[PDB]
């Protein structure tokens, strides 16, 4: 039970290429999920995370990062982005993510503000000020959050 | 006269609240820290206090 | 690089050392066996490992997987090659020990075959689907101690 | 030139490479500290300094944190071919700066698969990986200033 | 986390009240639109109401519910003819409103049939007292938010 068996929908999209510049990979690169938490349901769709951060590793394995219970490091950092398929169809889980370095799209689910990054093993929130952006005149907070990069 | 036109009832005041325990303050170093009052606003003169723009 | 010196045995041991006849990927970069910390030649949670589950620490060492959760097993791994002789067939003692990238063999001890969790001793295990990932859409046949190809 | 280091002033005597990330290629440029908010009076002098241990913690700032060994995970090094001269004091602004890591081809140390750690103002220590940690789990044909994907 | 309801923080779109039934024709004995009900602009409680339904408290002042539900008088519960509310306050146009009583497509709120009392959310919900006047379409169980015909 629960979504993250065989060929599955997308959250995140399917197959992007040039999706990013300097800050993200253009090139397909996807590779395998050893997973922490996904929360309520498997491998997302839920209030609770909604399929956590990865990290790229040597091998044919891309694993977690794992930052719990909502740390952040700003810049590039690494965030999981669109999945890729090879006989399975599905954002982690056992399926191929493909990962950028802060790229895009991202889009992941929440009740209300925050949304925000997810990470495996917490509750969904979003990262504050010395975590992420604190240039220029900005809100965020842990009440506050939004899909995108703040 | 500012007593006069209105009045101020406060269902509770100025307080700070300093939380390690919040989630994301607590893995980190970070602390955060509240300031916040929960107000309210009584008109004894709404009805009047004269004002003015200019059209010099 | 490979070396007959040090400790010849897989500690913590169950079936010790294996030899998996299916060829994955190459990845023959160096490594110690160094197990967590390093220059620790041998440590608690070896666990019995030669074409098992394994984790990579960063740093300059590879070693035990050592963990009883949130790298459910699921998808491709990691994996050392056993082709070349190693300290025994896998990890163990300090010194260079080759490794490769899954599409090897592994084994398992629980009802595990196709949803997987993660054992510290570096076995694999039936997952209950919840928080815990997927091999494949593909099968093996359970009979306790058998050689599953990922 | 030579010495110069300013006075108009051009060598600078020092040189840190720019290296082209793979699979689509990525850069990040030279940060500068500042806490929260965009520095005043001039920016001063930059954060990164070549062969130290940063991370970012905020968007167009970089900082104090050093990345603690066991289980591998990507870059964050940000480490910079060292200079000559100026090697335990930090690189000071007029002079060549940038970062190299997170989803690029990187700059290593350590010669062999010996590795250890390095100090943020451009010294190398020995030690072992057991608190703290610092570039890729080594490779074959490793030297100080070679190019490893992390 | 963090989730608004009523108050103006919830859109209900707009609906269409001169569909379903006869439809009157523009004359007085009418009331005002206004955000609150008998409060003043800008302080209002506010149901899921759109366009359709809307109860005196104090003054002959509309907005959406407020008023004992053992009770309802007035004629109908009165009804918009020949303009469509353009708010999502239930009414609150700015206006001074002439209303109708022909059968007329109403917008409700609150769980469960309105025989009840009010909930100071803008809502319906039971009371003590049952067996108290319905408001549109009966033998049915109205929910939170149901399109009744009167």
């Amino acid at each position: 039970p629960y979504v993250r068996l065989g060929y599955e929908g997308i959250l995140n999209g399917a197959h992007d290429i040039d999706v990013a510049g300097l800050n993200g990979v253009e090139q397909l690169a996807g590779k395998f999920a050893t997973i922490g938490a996904n929360g309520v349901k498997l491998a997302g769709d839920n209030g609770t995370n909604a399929v956590g951060l990865f990290r790229e590793d040597l091998g044919d394995m891309v694993n977690a990062s794992e930052k719990a219970s909502f740390y952040f490091r700003g810049g590039e950092y690494y965030v999981n982005i669109s999945r890729t398929s090879l006989t399975a169809a599905g954002i982690a889980a056992g399926d191929e993510i493909t990962c950028d370095a802060d790229g895009k799209m991202i889009k992941f689910t929440g009740t209300g503000k925050a949304l925000g990054v997810v990470t495996h093993v917490g509750e969904y929130r979003a990262g504050n000020m010395y975590e992420k952006a604190t240039q220029g005149v900005t809100d965020t907070d842990t009440f506050i959050g939004f899909i995108m990069y703040v | 006269n500012t007593v006069y036109v209105l009045a101020d009832p406060e269902f509770v005041g100025v307080m700070p609240i300093r939380q390690d325990i919040q989630v994301i303050p607590a893995d980190k170093p970070e602390e955060l820290r509240l300031g916040w009052v929960i107000y309210e606003e009584l008109g004894l003169a709404v009805v009047n206090s004269l004002a003015i723009a200019k059209i010099s």
